[PDB]
RNA sequence: AUAAGGGAAGUCGGCAAAAUAGAUCCGUAACUUCGGGAAAAGGAUUGGCUCUAAGGGUUGGGCACGUUGGCGGCGUGCGGUUAACAACCAACUUAGAACUGGUACGGACAGGGGGAAUCUGACUGUCUAAUUAAAACAUAGCAUU
RNA sequence: GCGGGUAAACGGCGGGAGUAACUAUGACUCUCUUAAGGUAGCCAAAUGCCUCGUCAUCUAAUUAGUGACGCGCAUGAAUGG
RNA sequence: GUAUUGGCCAGCCGUGGUGACAACGGGUAACGGAGGGUUAGGGCUCGACCCCGGAGAAGGAGCCUGAGAAACGGCUACUACA
RNA sequence: GGUAAUUCCAGCUCCAAUAGCGUAUAUUAAAGUUGUUGAGGUUAAAAAGCUCGUAGUUGAACCUUGGGCCUAGCCCGCCGGUACUGGCUGGGCUGGGCCUUUCCUUCUGGAGAACCGCAUGCCGGUGUGUCGGGGAACCAGGACUUUUACUCUGAACAAAUUAGAUCGCUUAAAGAAGGCCUAUGCUUGAAUACAUUAGCAUGGAAUAAUAGAAUAGGACGUGUGGUUCUAUUUUGUUGGUUUCUAGGACCGCCGUAAUGAUUAAUAGGGACAGUCGGGGGCGUCAGUAUUCAAUUGUCAGAGGUGAAAUUCUUGGAUUUAUUGAAGACUAACAACUGCGAAAGCAUUCGCCAAGGAUGUUUUCAUUAAUCAGGAACGAAAGUUAGGGGAUCGAAGACGAUCAGAUACCGUCGUAGUCUUAACCAUAAACUAUGCCGAUUAGGGAUCGGACGGCGUUUAUUUUUGACCCGUUCGGCACCUUACGAUAAAUCAAAAUGUUUGGGCUCCUGGGGGAGUAUGGUCGCAAGGCUGAAACUUAAAGAAAUUG
RNA sequence: AAAGUUAUCCAAACUCGGUCGUUUAGAGGAAGUAAAAGUCGUAACAAGGUCUCCGUAGGUGAACCUGCGGAGGGAUCAUUU
C-alpha cells in the first residue's frame, strides 16, 4: 500500500473521460511550446512549471492540445536536465540530514530515518541504469554527493 | 500452509523436505545408525552368551513377585547384560556355565510388562530350546 | 499486490451464489476472462455480462442466473500430457457425467471433451461444475 | 691440546670441556594481557673461471617566413608533441647460465645448544668496597590519616 | 573513672552429646562456653612432627619429580587469598 | 614421446581456472544399471547375487613373448605369512 | 493372582489356520504422524523484539477478432426395402478452399493432366500427333525467416522381467509348443503396448519471458553519382594490357510515406497547497513538593505497629512563619483519546531537520511484494572511567513476631536509582494472532482532512472562529447477529478448505534427559548465537460438565 | 656376441617429523535416571493463608527471600460536577 511505511493513502488524481480540447479555449498548440521554454529558461522544473501552466491560463493538460508530454517536448528541444527528476530531489534531502547529525550526534531516530533515503536512492539508480537514461558506472559516493548536487 | 507455490521452485521444496525430515525420531534413528553402533546387539536378532550368575528383579507397583532374571556375557562383544527366563520353574534347566542363546522382547529396545529395565530373553541352553525341556520331548546333554 | 485478475474474479462470482445474488462487480478485465466467462455461457452456466468500459483496465458486470456452483483455478501453470488428463478429471470433478476442466491450446482456449475430440493438449487454467 | 669402543654408568649436583653459530631461500606448535612467544622447533645452498640481463646523468632536435647585434644572442608572431631519437660521461648492487676440482668452498679470525614442566618475584633498576647479588630493597597501581 | 565510635589500627576466628528402611556417617536436634567461632579459596606447598603419609604416572630398580586425596601438630583473605 | 589427439612430457612467455544455481573437504554397515517388495493416484525402500558394463587375484611396483597382458592355474625384488 | 481365579498350573469341552503354525530383527501399507497432490503455528509442540536490504521466488491492462459463400469425411434422428441397400435441401462434429485493407516468399530445370483450336473415325464429343500457347499440382537445385519455454506427430533405442493374444503339459505354477488324414505327407504360431529425463526431425502459435525507428547512426529505388576490390568466355596459342560486362564493400544528391513514441492501474515514486500530531535533537523558561541550612516562638515525650520495641529529645524533640541550597519529576486536566518500526514518548519558548492523511484535469512510467546469509535501533538489571549523589533502596546491622524466621512488619543504610564517554542485545519484548492483495452484515459513537446546508453565537464584527445536520476518505476501538469457522472457550476474521492451489519468508513433530555436554564464534566479565547423543517412560496436555 | 661397467628414468621398501580420521586405558571430580517405607521442613494447587509468573542481580541447610522493570495465563471487562 505504501513503501517505506505502514498505512495506505489513496490520494490520486481522477483523469477526464475526454480526450478532447474544450471547445471554449480555442488555443493553437504552436503557441504552447515557448511559455513552457519560456519558464525552463528562468530555471523552473518540468513538474513545476504544469501547475502555473494549468492555474494561471488555460491548459489542464498538456497531452491532448499538444499530443506528446512536457519531458519529450523538452528534450527534442535540448532543454532536458541530464539527471531526472525524481533521483535529483532525493538527493537533496540526504544532504541536509547529514549535515544535522554531524552536529547532533545523539539523533537515533534520524540515523534510522536516514537509511531509507538512500536505500531508496539505491533502488531507484538500478532501474536508470538498465534502461539507459544513466552511464552504466555512476555509483552515488556518499561523500561527493554533494557535488552532484551542485 | 505457507509453501512455495511458484513454477521454477523446486529446489526449495526439496530443501525443506529434507531439512525437517530429521525431527522425525524414527527415520533420524535409521540415518545415523545407532543400533549399529550402540546396540549391545550389532543390528542383529539373536546372539550366544555365557552365564555368570542368578539374579531376582522385584515388579513394579501394582504386581508384586520375583521376575527370576540371569547375567549373561556375548561372545561377539564381551558386554554384559541381564535377561529374563520367560516360563515357570526353568531356573533348574539353568545351570552355571550353559551357553545360552538370547532374543529381544519384541518391543525394539524398550522394557516389556513391569520388569524394571530388562531387554532380552532366554531362547536355548546348551543348544536343546526351552520349550523341549518343559514339555519333557528331549533330555539335555551330560 | 494483484497477481492474479482471474482468480479475483472467479473469486467473487462463488461469493454471489453461496450467498444468493444475481449480480458481480469484475474490477479487472482482461482476454482470458471474457473468454473463460464465454466456455461458461456456451453451457448455460451464467448469464448475460456487459462489458463497460474507459481508458483503463475496464470494468465487467454480469448478472447471476444461479444454477452456478464451485469455480475455482490452479494458479501454478502445470503441463498436460494428452494421456494425463483421466488423472486430472478424476481429480476435481463431481461426476464424470458433467462438469468441465478448461485448458490453454495453441488453438485457444478452450476446454476438454472437444480436446479429445481435436487431439491438442496444453496448459490449465480451471474448473467449474 | 688430541684420543679407539661405550656415551653421565662419575659426582651432592652434566662442576670443567665438547657440540650449534655468518648470510640467502623455505617452514614454524601450545599459550596470550592479541602487543608477543620467534633467531621457536626444523631443512637446503655457499669456491674458481667465462658470459648474459636489469637499476642513471648531461647536451641538442625545436621548424620555418623577417628582425638588432659580431655561423651566432635576445624581443617577437606562429606550429608540434619523433607508436621517442643521436652523442658524450660514470660507480656500485641485484639476478640467470655454462665449464671446472681428490664433494671442497662463512676453508684463518669472528661466531645462539634446544625442548616438556614445578616453586618464587610482575617487568627495566639498586645494595653488604675485602667470603652471601638473592625469593632481599625500590618501582608504577591500590588504600588509610 | 563512667558512656558511644573505630579492624586496608595491633590482633583473633571453640568444645560435648543423640540420628535416616544392612551397616557406616550425620543434613537435623540438644548442650557448655567469650567478642566472634576459618566463609570463598589452597596444600605433605619454601608452611605437616608422626612421614620415606595413601593412590596413579615416570625407571629394570626412585627417601627425588608431577597429578590427586585432607579433622590442616601449626594453611587462609591489603599481617592480602 | 605414444598406434594417434591432448599441459602427457621438456624449454620460453602471459595470469589465470571453480564457487551460495552449494565449489573444496568429510561419512557411507556405497560396484553401476536392466530391475525386486508393498500399493486408488502421487510415492517409500532394497538391488553382493543367473543379463550388460567396471575392477581384483595376499599388499605395492617392474617386465619378456605376442595382433592382443602391466597377465598372476607367467617371471623379478621388497613387505607379511609359510 | 491377597482362600469359591472368566486371565496361573491341569482334565473335559469349544475356536482359528491346516501339512503347516509360532517367536525375534529389518522394510512397506495402515500414516493427511513428512503432507507437491495433502498435514499444524490465539490457548494443546510451534510466528524471529522491530525495521532495512543482496542472492532466490513471484510480478496490472493493451497489438487479427467477426461476418459472407463453396466442399469432403464421420456419428445420430427419420422412411422404406432385401446383417445388407437407397433417401431427407434432417441435425450435428472434424477439415479444406475463396471475399471482406488479410491469400501465404522467391529463382532455375524436369515430365505432364484438365480447358482450347486441326483431321483421318464413329456414334458434341474423344485415342489421333514427336501440332502448339497459357498458368498451376509434384519432384530436384539455390537464396531469404527474432530467440528460448510449451504441446502434437514421426524416426532410433537388448534379451530376461511388467500388462497382454493362441495352444487341454490329464488341471495349475510353468512351457512355446503344436494341429489334420491313413498316408513315403501337408500346414501354423513364436504377436502387441508402455517406459520418458536428455538428444534428432515435423505441425501447432493461445499461454510466460526477450529485440526492434527518438540527438534517426531508420526502410525502399533496376533514379543517379562516386571510390575500392574480386573476374567467367569470346576474340588461332601463350604471356602481359585494355574496353565493355557480372558481382561485392563503403559513402553522397533526389524520389517514395498517414514517415517511427499505448493507456496513465482504487500499482508505485517524486513535485506542489493548507493543515495535523504528548514523533526526535540541541538550547532555554516556569512549577510546587522532599531533604538540609539560617532567622523566629514555646514546652514534653515524639516516631512506629494488629499491639509492642529500636531511634530522637529543656545543647528544646514535635509543631509555626520568612529566606537559601541540592537533585529528581512535570499531579489535578488524563479518557475504551494521540504519535512512533518497536523499545517508548506529557511544563514554556527559540533553532534544526523529518512524517501520515487529505486536496489536485501537475510530473516519471512498471521503476513492484516478501526475504536465507548481511545490517541499524533495541525496557529493566549488569560492567569500565569521571561528575553528581536530594528521595527511595539490592548487600548488611540493629527492633519485633515465631519453637526456629537467614522473610513477610519497623529504624538506618553501601552498590544502585541521575548524568557524560564507551560495552552488553536478553524480557509474559503479549494482540501469546508474520507481511502484501480481493470479496463478504447491520449500527451508533470517536480522531484528522475535504464538501453541502437552514440556523445560533459574539468578534474594528461581515468573511471567519465556534455549535448543529448530512456525505466522503484514512485511523484507535465497540455493540447485536451467524449465512460461515472451530474440540470448545470464542472470532468481521481465527470466514470465502474433503466442492481442498492469490504471492513470499520463518518455526514445531509424545513427555523427560535438555537449552545440558562437546565444537565454533562474539564479549573486559556476567553471558549471547548455533546445538546433540546414551538412557527412561504410557501417558503428559487443551476446552468444557457434575460434585 | 655373454659376464662386467658409466649416466639418466620408473620406483617397491625403510627412518624421522607434521596434519587429519577411527577405536580405547585412567587415580580423582561433577551429574542424571530408576527403585522407594526412611529423615527435615511445607514452596505450589482456595485471596494455599505474603496473588502467581518472566528477565536480571545478590543472599540463604533445603524447598526459597529481597531489590528494579514487566505480564494476567487475576482475586477487577464497571462509578457519575
Amino acid at each position: 500500500g505504501r513503501l517505506h511505511s505502514k498505512g495506505k493513502g489513496i490520494s490520486a488524481s481522477a483523469i477526464p473521460y475526454s480526450r478532447n480540447p474544450p471547445a471554449w479555449l480555442k488555443t493553437t498548440p504552436e503557441q504552447v511550446v515557448e511559455q513552457i521554454c519560456k519558464l525552463a529558461r528562468k530555471g523552473a522544473t518540468p513538474s513545476q512549471i504544469g501547475v502555473i501552466l494549468r492555474d494561471s491560463h488555460g491548459i489542464a493538460q498538456v497531452k491532448v492540445v499538444t499530443g506528446n508530454k512536457i519531458l519529450r517536448i523538452l528534450k527534442s528541444n535540448g532543454l532536458a536536465p541530464d539527471i531526472p527528476e525524481d533521483l535529483y530531489f532525493l538527493i537533496k534531502k540526504a544532504v541536509a540530514v547529514r549535515k544535522h547529525l554531524e552536529r547532533n550526534r545523539k539523533d537515533k531516530d534520524s540515523k534510522f530515518r536516514l537509511i531509507l533515503i538512500e536505500s531508496r536512492i539505491h533502488r531507484l539508480a538500478r532501474y536508470y541504469k538498465t534502461v539507459g537514461v544513466l552511464p552504466p558506472t555512476w555509483k552515488y559516493e556518499s561523500s561527493t554527493a554533494s557535488t552532484l548536487v551542485a | 500452509g505457507g509453501k512455495p507455490r511458484g513454477l521454477n521452485a523446486a529446489r526449495k521444496l526439496r530443501n525443506n523436505r529434507r531439512e525437517q525430515r530429521w525431527a522425525d525420531l524414527q527415520y533420524k534413528k535409521r540415518a545415523l545408525g545407532t543400533a549399529y553402533k550402540s546396540s549391545p546387539f550389532g543390528g542383529s536378532s539373536h546372539a550366544k552368551g555365557i552365564v555368570l550368575e542368578k539374579v531376582g528383579v522385584e515388579a513394579k507397583q501394582p504386581n508384586s513377585a520375583i521376575r527370576k532374571c540371569v547375567r549373561v556375557q556375548l561372545i561377539k562383544n564381551g558386554k554384559k547384560v541381564t535377561a529374563f527366563v520367560p516360563n515357570d520353574g526353568c531356573l533348574n534347566f539353568v545351570d552355571e556355565n550353559d551357553e545360552v542363546l538370547l532374543a529381544g522382547f519384541g518391543r525394539k529396545g524398550k522394557a516389556k510388562g513391569d520388569i524394571p529395565g530388562v531387554r532380552f530373553k532366554v531362547v536355548k541352553v546348551s543348544g536343546v530350546g526351552l520349550l523341549a525341556l518343559w514339555k519333557e520331548k528331549k533330555e539335555k546333554p551330560r | 499486490v494483484r497477481t492474479s485478475v482471474l482468480h479475483d474474479a472467479l473469486n467473487s462470482i462463488n461469493n454471489a451464489e453461496k450467498m444468493g445474488k444475481r449480480q458481480v462487480m469484475i474490477r479487472p478485465s482482461s482476454k482470458v476472462i471474457v473468454k473463460f466467462l464465454q466456455v461458461m455461457q456456451r453451457h448455460g452456466y451464467i448469464g448475460e455480462f456487459e462489458e463497460v468500459d474507459n481508458h483503463r483496465s475496464g470494468k465487467i458486470v454480469v448478472q447471476l442466473n444461479g444454477r452456478l456452483n464451485k469455480c475455482g483455478v490452479i494458479s501454478p501453470r502445470y503441463n498436460v500430457r494428452l494421456a494425463e488428463l483421466e488423472k486430472w478429471v478424476t481429480k476435481l470433478l463431481p461426476a464424470r457425467q458433467f462438469g468441465y476442466v478448461i485448458l490453454t491450446t495453441s488453438a485457444g482456449i478452450m476446454d476438454h471433451e472437444e480436446a479429445r475430440r481435436k487431439h491438442v493438449a496444453g496448459k490449465i487454467i480451471g474448473f467449474f461444475y
